[PDB]
């Protein structure tokens, strides 16, 4: 019964993530004053099947590797972190009820630069390993934030449990007492998965090649699949963290469907913001972060252990 | 159920070519005038995303090779250089009078006379330019070139 | 010499421009040395002139600057009419001048929205390619094809504006106004536009004359001069407009530039509606002009001079001229010698990106390499015109 | 054109045809002038 | 025949186009932006 | 220009713009594809007396 | 006479200077340029359902070329080559003699497709209206071969289009 509640987990995500890719095209489209895909299946519903098995199909670039091994380690531990990211989530009961859950899932993103890392040694082009290494520095210096400001949440919440946050925003959502720190987690969370106006990977294509440049289309379609699972649970972690939908144990599936809604409001945003604004350049995302964010994010870092105290307002840590 | 193996390789032929021509990735040499064209067959009035067409796709996940402008003899390396990292199956669309045979550069000492003696050409598109209208009729005419094929049944016969 | 980067835009993206090889040398981040090589879309453009006559070679103009195709037309018409020592009539310099000002509108859009999307700001690209498909219908009612019109020629234009044209050119540019006011809430006071834009590629005024730089480069750097103003050509001298003039000579000064000429193109097509006279379209002298369809089937003398007019041509004097128009992108001029005979014995083409793309190397020093994408942008760089 | 039929000619096609590209009634071209210069053409006549 | 019948404008001209920017000047005041995010901490924190 | 009047106060209020005004695309304020035949003018030259082409 | 594009000098109150410092700190600009993207996804798309609707064109169009006849049925064409002449890609190739009946007429009539710029020059020079550009813009081809017009392929498209052909020449000949 925990083996199927797992499949319950992974393939609605991999289907998930294949019709974000029909959502985002029709999105950009209107918001283009075009209509995106509509002529594969009605709506454009079969597009995303029509470009997976158009994919698998495809005739595999040559690997010309320097390190076989980390060839195919890049995708598989892209892919499979991505998928183990879900597992603590409380929607509203997590498949696996860890009392660090938070700290699980800040772990396990810290390790989802080794995928980057690991392609771009191996793909035997030293321009391509100059864009890993750019695109890594851009990972970890994201995460400094995520980090310092997940821990200035979490002392309202007073827990690293996942559930714990839905009995904190039971009242209230965070948004109303954490507008400074949701305007600067959401950002990071934009430049921690590589998103418009972040995505230097993709935009300076031209000038350094990005890491995934050499895996064909099986393995490419791979680390795509990985990197919209992240953009997916980000924003369902964004809406945990910050908009706590309300609880009612005999009625569970009512928590699923608004918890839902506020989770595809919050990926769609990720498409509105691609839509609207020009691409940072890097040394201005670097200035971004440890110039701006990083000096807000420890003062609120001060003033969220402060606040509790000075209030009378210490969460229970049980 | 009953069923033949010619059946079974027609039907999964079916499924292949309707997946190979809903998702056309198309690279796009805009080497002159016909990438201006090529650019109004994205803008809102025809949108090629629509019919599963990309707006950029790289060379080396592209399915489809636009040649959209003149070919002088310094670019023709580098074209024939694009096409071979294009992993297959490829194809290529000749779209307007330079790339089709020369144009009004055909007499030029600097110009390739056609693209086709650089590359294999499946569909010319002529024009100069031809229309965002004459080149979306001529995407989907390759579209039906695809549905065409028969990779699957010649290979059952072999 | 960190690294020597041998940049080819051979697999070329959604720009249009052309193809550029570009080799840097990379101190870093930094750019130390650029290097553009630029013969890929060169087509011997000015060597086939040679053997055509006047009217053959016009439709080469078009195909220079691709997005400037009735201005480019008007550059090799005026030049061939001040050799002719002929005139066209007032009603052709209307629409010329109408249709002068729907070219640069077209000029801007590309050069502005392609820019911005190579910045990585897509959308305003589509919103404003909705707008050029219109203006390529006004195009296409004039002549019958929406780019390449071959619509202007010396002594005026081939046919009259079609019934119901000015009426759908009003609508356009009543409703067009608005179009710009929503690029400008996406661009103009955007940070992340003004920090890819602002203090980017600084050109000093000193710096701009003696390289040769026009148009919008020059008058980015505090320069006032257009040659609209300052040399007028056709009605420019009937038509009031504004010059607008940037103070720090940067891309944003530059961006500002092209979205006001925008404007100020909009305020001369309102002109230009109300203003037009009545009357012919090219000069009434069929030894230049070909005649009327009907007369040339009625009276002798018309048959005989379209006859010659569309085999031979007609002979233009002996002499040499240098005419230069404000194009969109900046002067263009033509350096036309005639040797008596009716086909041109030389036709340099003057381009103001080959000046601009040479001066591209003095601009980049000092910056990042996502800055030269920026800097070539917003010289606004065709290379149908650049190599020829 | 039910409003305003176009006007009516015998050699006007009845039967429109489309596109018939990449089928077996494709036009191909080939030189429309018959031969230039005519070959002698020797005797059948043997004496030697 | 008719007197020439040409492209021409309507009697008395188009009517007047706009070309000027016009960006219109919305939202509140700082002082009043500072003071709604700052009302909704001290409602947040209470 | 069939959206509804919710629809219409939504985007006017986002982008700030009476939209509705100065729509972008069009409907029945174009030219019709049919217009009546013209009658161009002659030039200045059509004249037949005092019309010597050596004087012009 | 000129206008300055960005000469302001910036207020430097403390209301001008809060103004500045509440939109540096709360992205207002930023929030504004999303409205306007907001908008436009809630107006029409300009997009068309091709190849059902197709886009507006005029009676000028210049397409595919077709020789065309008399009402009578015999070709308009006379072999004067004046269209030859004129063609600025030299696209047109023509062969005449006198036909069995003594008539002027052509032989070879080729029209190299891939070298013509589709300028319609040689419809302007032809006294008889005999080479028209039709509005047919839908022809592309499969193989290079296919796009080498002879006289034959002409002849069967002014057959084809001609219905189309001489209204749009009813049209727009009085501005000819
Ligand atoms: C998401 C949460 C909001 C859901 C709102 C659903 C909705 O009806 O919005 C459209 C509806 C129409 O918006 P509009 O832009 O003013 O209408 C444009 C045309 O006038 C529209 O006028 P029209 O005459 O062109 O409409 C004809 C239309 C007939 O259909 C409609 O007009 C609306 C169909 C949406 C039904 C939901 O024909 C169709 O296309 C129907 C075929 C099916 C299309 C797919 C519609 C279902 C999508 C949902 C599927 C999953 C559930 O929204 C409103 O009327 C505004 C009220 C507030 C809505 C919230
Ligand atoms: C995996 C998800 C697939 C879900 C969609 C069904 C896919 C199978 C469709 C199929 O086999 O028939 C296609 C058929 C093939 O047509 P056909 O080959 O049977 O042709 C017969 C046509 N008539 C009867 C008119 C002569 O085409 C369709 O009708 C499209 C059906 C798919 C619509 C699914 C949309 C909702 C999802
Ligand atoms: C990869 C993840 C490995 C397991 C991570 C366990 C975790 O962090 O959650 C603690 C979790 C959560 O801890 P918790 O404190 O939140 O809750 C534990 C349960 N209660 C509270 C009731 C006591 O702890 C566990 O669930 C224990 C799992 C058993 C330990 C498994 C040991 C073997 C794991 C494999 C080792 C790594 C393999 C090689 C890896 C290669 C290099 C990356
Ligand atoms: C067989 C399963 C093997 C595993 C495959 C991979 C995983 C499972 C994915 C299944 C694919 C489901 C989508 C099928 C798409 C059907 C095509 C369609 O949408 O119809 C619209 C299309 C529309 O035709 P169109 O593409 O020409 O449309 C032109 C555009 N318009 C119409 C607007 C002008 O219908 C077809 O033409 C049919 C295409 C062939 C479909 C062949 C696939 C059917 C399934 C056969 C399986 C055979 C197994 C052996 C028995
Ligand atoms: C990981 C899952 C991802 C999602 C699903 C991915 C898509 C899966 C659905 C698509 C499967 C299609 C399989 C065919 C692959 C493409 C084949 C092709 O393109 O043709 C090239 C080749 C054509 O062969 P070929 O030899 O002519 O091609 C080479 C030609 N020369 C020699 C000139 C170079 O097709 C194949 O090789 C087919 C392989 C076997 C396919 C299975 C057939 C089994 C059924 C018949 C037996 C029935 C007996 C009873
Ligand atoms: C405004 C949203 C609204 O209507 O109220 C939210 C409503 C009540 O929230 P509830 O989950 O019951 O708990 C609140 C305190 N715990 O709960 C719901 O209405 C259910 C969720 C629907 C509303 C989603 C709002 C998401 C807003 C964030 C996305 C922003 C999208 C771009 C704007
Ligand atoms: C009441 C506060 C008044 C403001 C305090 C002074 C603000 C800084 C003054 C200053 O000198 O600013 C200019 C300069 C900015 O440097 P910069 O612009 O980056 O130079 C490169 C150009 N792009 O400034 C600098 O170069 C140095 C600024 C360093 C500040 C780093 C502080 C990081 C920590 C954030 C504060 C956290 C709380 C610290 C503990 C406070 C305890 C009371
Ligand atoms: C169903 C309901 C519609 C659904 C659409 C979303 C809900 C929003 C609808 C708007 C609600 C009505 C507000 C307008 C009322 C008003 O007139 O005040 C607006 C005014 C500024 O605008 P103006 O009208 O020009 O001022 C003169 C007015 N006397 O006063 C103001 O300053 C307010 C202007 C708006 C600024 C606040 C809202 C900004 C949006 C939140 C910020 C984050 C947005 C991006 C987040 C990313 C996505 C998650
Ligand atoms: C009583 C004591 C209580 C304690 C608090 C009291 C004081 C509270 C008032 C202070 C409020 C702090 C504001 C925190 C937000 C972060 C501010 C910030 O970092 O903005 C500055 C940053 C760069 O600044 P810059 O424009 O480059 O200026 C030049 C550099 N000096 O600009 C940027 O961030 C650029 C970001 C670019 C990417 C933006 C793309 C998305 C924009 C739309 C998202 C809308 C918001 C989404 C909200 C999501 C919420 C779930
Ligand atoms: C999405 C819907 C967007 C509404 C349309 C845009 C809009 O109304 O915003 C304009 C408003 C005024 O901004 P502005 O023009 O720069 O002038 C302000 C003077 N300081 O700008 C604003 O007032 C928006 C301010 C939003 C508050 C900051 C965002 C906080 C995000 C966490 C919630
Ligand atoms: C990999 C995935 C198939 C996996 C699956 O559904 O199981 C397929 C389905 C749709 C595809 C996407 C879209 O079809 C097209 C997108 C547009 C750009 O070309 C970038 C790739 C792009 C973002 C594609 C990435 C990937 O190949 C996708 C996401
Ligand atoms: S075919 Fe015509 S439009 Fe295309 S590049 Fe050549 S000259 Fe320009
Ligand atoms: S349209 Fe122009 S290029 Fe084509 S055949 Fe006629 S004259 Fe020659
Ligand atoms: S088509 Fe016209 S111009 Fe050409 S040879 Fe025939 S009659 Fe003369």
């Amino acid at each position: 019964m925990f083996m199927i509640n797992i499949l319950m987990l992974i393939i609605p995500i991999l289907l998930a993530v294949a019709f974000l890719t029909l959502v985002e095209r029709k999105v950009l489209g209107y918001m283009q004053l075009r209509k995106g895909p509509n002529v594969v299946g009605p709506y454009g519903l079969l597009q995303p099947i029509a470009d997976a098995i158009k994919l698998f199909i495809k005739e595999p670039l040559r690997p010309a590797t320097s390190s076989a091994s980390m060839f195919i380690l890049a995708p598989i531990m892209a892919l499979g972190l991505a998928l183990t990211m879900w597992i603590p989530l409380p929607m509203p009961y997590p498949l696996i009820n860890m009392n660090l859950g938070v700290l699980f899932m800040l772990a396990m993103s810290s390790l989802a630069v080794y995928s980057i890392l690991w392609s771009g040694w191996a793909s035997n082009s030293k321009y391509a390993l100059i864009g890993a290494l750019r695109a890594v520095a851009q990972t970890i210096s994201y995460e400094v934030t995520l980090a310092i400001i997940l821990l200035s949440v979490l002392l309202m919440s007073g827990s690293f449990t996942l559930s714990t946050l839905i009995t904190t925003q039971e009242q209230m959502w965070l948004i109303l007492p954490a507008w400074p720190l949701a305007m600067m987690w959401f950002i990071s969370t934009l430049a921690e998965t590589n998103r418009a106006p972040f995505d230097l990977t993709e935009g300076e294509s031209e000038l350094v090649s990005g890491f995934n440049v050499e895996y064909a289309a099986g393995p490419f379609a791979l680390f795509f699949m990985a990197e919209y699972a992240n953009i997916i649970m980000m924003n369902i972690f964004t809406a945990i963290l910050f908009l706590g939908t309300s609880h009612n144990p005999h009625m569970p599936e009512l928590y699923t469907i608004n918890f839902t809604i506020k989770s595809l409001l919050l990926t769609m945003s990720f498409l509105w913001i691609r839509a609207s604004y020009p691409r940072f350049r890097y040394d201005q995302l670097m200035h971004l972060l440890w110039k701006n964010f990083l000096p807000l994010t420890l003062a609120l870092c001060m003033w969220h252990v402060s606040l509790p105290i000075l209030t009378s307002g210490i969460p229970p840590q049980t | 159920p009953s069923s033949r193996g010619e059946y079974v390789v027609a039907k999964l032929d079916d499924l292949i070519n309707w997946a190979r021509r809903s998702s056309l990735w198309p690279m796009t040499f805009g080497l002159a005038c016909c990438a201006v064209e090529m650019m109004h067959m994205a803008a809102p009035r025809y949108d090629m995303d629509r019919f599963g067409v990309v707006f950029r796709a790289s060379p080396r996940q592209s399915d489809v090779m636009i040649v959209a402008g003149t070919l002088t003899n310094k670019m023709a390396p580098a074209l024939r250089k694009v096409y071979d990292q294009m992993p297959e199956p490829r194809y290529v669309v000749s779209m307007g009078s330079c790339a089709n045979g020369g144009g009004y550069y055909h007499y030029s000492y600097s110009v390739v006379r056609g693209c086709d003696r650089i590359v294999p050409v499946d569909i010319y598109v002529p024009g100069c330019p031809p229309t965002a209208e004459a080149l979306l009729y001529g995407i989907l005419q390759l579209q039906k070139k695809i549905k065409r094929e028969k990779r699957l049944r010649i290979w059952y016969r072999r | 010499l960190v690294s020597n980067l041998t940049l080819n835009f051979g697999p070329q993206h959604p720009a249009a421009h052309g193809v550029l090889r570009l080799v840097m040398e990379l101190s870093g981040e930094m750019v130390r040395k650029c290097d553009p090589h630029i013969g890929l879309l060169h087509r011997g453009t000015e060597k086939l002139i040679e053997y055509k006559t006047y009217l053959q070679a016009l439709p080469y103009f078009d195909r220079l600057d691709y997005v400037s195709m009735m201005c480019n037309e008007q550059a090799y018409s005026l030049a061939v009419e001040k050799l002719l020592n002929i005139r066209p009539p007032p009603r052709a310099q209307w629409i010329r001048v109408l249709f002068g000002e729907i070219t640069r509108l077209l000029n801007h859009i590309m050069a502005v929205t392609t820019h911005a999307l190579d910045i990585g700001a897509m959308t305003p690209f589509f919103w404003m390619f909705e707008e050029r498909e219109k203006m390529f219908e006004f195009y296409e009612r004039v002549s019958g094809a929406r780019m390449h019109a071959a619509y202007v020629r010396p002594g005026g234009v081939h046919q009259d504006l079609p019934l119901g044209l000015m009426d759908d050119i009003y609508e356009f540019s009543k409703n067009f106004s608005l179009r710009i006011d929503e690029l400008e809430e996406m661009l103009t006071n955007n940070r992340i536009w003004r920090n890819r834009t602002v203090d980017i590629g600084i050109v000093t005024a000193e710096d701009a004359l003696n390289y040769g730089f026009s148009g919008v480069m020059l008058r980015g750097s505090g320069i006032q001069w257009d040659l609209r103003k300052t040399q007028p050509y056709d009605v420019y001298d009937q038509v009031e407009f504004d010059v607008p003039i940037g103070s720090r000579g940067d891309c944003y000064d530059r961006y500002l530039c092209r979205v006001e000429e925008m404007r100020q193109s909009i305020r001369i097509i309102s002109q230009c509606l109300n203003k037009m006279p009545p009357g012919e379209i090219k000069v009434d002298d069929a030894k230049v002009s070909p005649p009327k369809r009907a007369e040339m089937k009625t009276s002798m003398e018309s048959l005989i001079h379209h006859f010659k007019l569309y085999t031979e041509g007609y002979q233009v004097p002996p002499g040499a001229t240098y005419t230069a128009i404000e194009a969109p992108k900046g002067e263009f001029g033509v350096y036309l010698v005639s040797d008596g005979s009716s086909r041109p014995y030389r036709c340099k083409i003057k381009a103001p990106g080959f000046a601009h793309l040479a001066g591209l190397d003095k601009m980049s020093k000092g910056h990042m390499l996502a800055d030269v994408v920026a800097i070539i942008g917003t010289q606004d760089i065709v290379f149908g015109e650049v190599d020829r | 054109p039910t409003v305003k039929p176009p006007t009516a000619r015998k050699f006007i096609w009845t039967n429109h045809k489309f596109n018939l590209s990449g089928t077996p009634q494709q036009y191909v071209p080939y030189s429309t002038t018959r031969k230039k210069i005519q070959e002698w053409v020797p005797p059948s006549t043997p004496y030697k | 025949a008719s007197k020439v019948k040409q492209d021409m404008p309507p009697v008395g001209g188009y009517g007047p186009i706009d070309y000027k920017r016009n960006l219109p000047r919305r939202g509140l005041s700082g002082y009043s932006m500072f003071a709604v995010g700052i009302g909704a901490l001290l409602f947040g924190y209470w | 220009a069939s959206a509804t009047r919710f629809i219409q106060w939504l985007r006017n209020w986002a982008s700030g713009r009476d939209l509705q005004a100065k729509l972008q695309l069009r409907y029945q304020e174009i030219s019709k594809r049919t217009q009546p035949p013209p009658k161009l003018p002659v030039g200045p030259s059509h004249k037949l007396s005092n019309n010597y082409y050596c004087t012009r | 006479t000129y206008k300055y594009v960005n000469l302001r000098e910036p207020s430097m109150d403390m209301k001008s200077v809060t103004d500045r410092a509440a939109q540096t700190l709360l992205w207002t600009e930023l929030i504004r340029g999303l409205g306007m993207t907001l908008s436009y996804l809630f107006r029409e798309p300009a997009t068309i359902n091709y190849p059902f609707e197709k886009g507006p064109l005029s009676p000028r169009f210049r397409g595919e070329h077709a020789l065309r006849r008399y009402p009578s049925g015999e070709e308009r064409c006379i072999a004067c080559k004046l269209c030859e002449a004129v063609c600025p890609a030299q696209a047109i190739t023509i062969e005449a003699e006198p036909r069995a009946d003594g008539s002027r007429r052509t032989t070879r009539y080729d029209i190299d497709m891939t070298k013509c710029i589709y300028c319609g020059f040689c419809q302007e020079a032809c006294p008889v209206d005999a080479i028209v550009e039709g509005p047919n813009f839908e022809f592309s081809t499969e193989t290079h071969e296919e796009l080498l017009y002879n006289k034959e392929k002409l002849l069967n498209n002014g057959d084809k289009w001609e219905a189309e052909i001489a209204a749009n020449i009813q049209a727009d000949y009085l501005y000819r």
